[PDB]
């Protein structure tokens, strides 16, 4: 039974700091590429970033630049994300999702993209 | 194995695991000499009774 | 073609394996001129076997 737990929500004073973190039940957290999806209040889904199995390659979307940092802790079974600022983007619901594309899948010559299988509970970011 | 007798050479082939062999009466039919790989079997000093 | 986490995607050939259980028994073993096992008799297998 796979469950990803969101945390670090609530309305805070706008700007300069905000903490988000996503946990994962079981011992299959490591070695699975993970992405963060932010749900606009009325404008659909959007992207935050992506981190690989070891974090050597990282990439970010064009919506935000220079404010987000993504890291994974293998022992604590929790992935950590930080926003260095809080812009006018408010009431955005942030999900953490796990994609089964493991290191071996992109290691093989095959060029394949799977789907974001399991999602988190969600949180409120203002 | 300690004994008294004469030692006679032979060409009895053996299985890989055990160079040493036992007879059908479980007597030592042949024991391979340690230094020399030639098969050497025990023959009694006493042959069939006079 | 299918993701690793799902049971699908781990296809292999059709292989069947046997599992037996050992129970204490007394078996006569027949060796051969060269020293390899050729035939055996299981006592409990039959009245003829006994
Ligand atoms: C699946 O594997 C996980 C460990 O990754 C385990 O905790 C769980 O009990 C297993 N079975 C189910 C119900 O999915
Ligand atoms: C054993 O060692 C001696 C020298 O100490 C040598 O002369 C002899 O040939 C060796 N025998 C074997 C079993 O090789
Ligand atoms: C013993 O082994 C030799 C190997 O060349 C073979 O020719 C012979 O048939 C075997 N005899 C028996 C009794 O298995």
């Amino acid at each position: 039974q796979v469950q990803l737990v969101e945390s670090g929500g609530g309305v805070v004073q706008p700007g300069r700091s905000l903490r988000l973190s996503c946990a994962a039940s079981g011992l299959t957290f490591s070695s699975y590429v993970m992405h963060w999806v932010r749900q606009a209040p009325g404008k659909g889904l959007d992207w935050v970033g992506v981190i690989w199995y070891d974090g050597s390659k990282k990439y970010y979307a064009d919506s935000v630049k220079g404010r987000f940092t993504i890291s994974r802790d293998n022992s604590k079974n929790t992935l950590y994300l930080q926003m260095n600022s809080l812009r006018a983007e408010d009431t955005a619901v942030y999900y953490c999702a796990r994609d089964p594309r493991d290191y071996y899948d992109f290691w093989s010559g095959y060029d394949y993209y799977y789907g974001l299988d399991v999602w988190g509970q969600g949180t409120t970011v203002t | 194995l300690t004994g008294t007798g004469v030692l006679t050479e032979s060409n009895k082939k053996f299985l890989p695991f055990q160079q040493f062999g036992r007879d059908i009466a479980d007597t030592t039919d042949a024991v391979r000499d340690p230094q020399t790989l030639e098969i050497l079997d025990i023959t009694p000093c006493s042959f069939g009774g006079v | 073609l299918t993701p690793g986490d799902s049971s699908s995607g781990w296809t292999a050939g059709a292989a069947a394996y046997y599992v037996g259980y050992l129970q204490p028994r007394t078996f006569l073993l027949k060796y051969n001129e060269n020293g390899t096992i050729t035939d055996a008799v299981d006592c409990a297998l039959d009245p003829l076997s006994e």
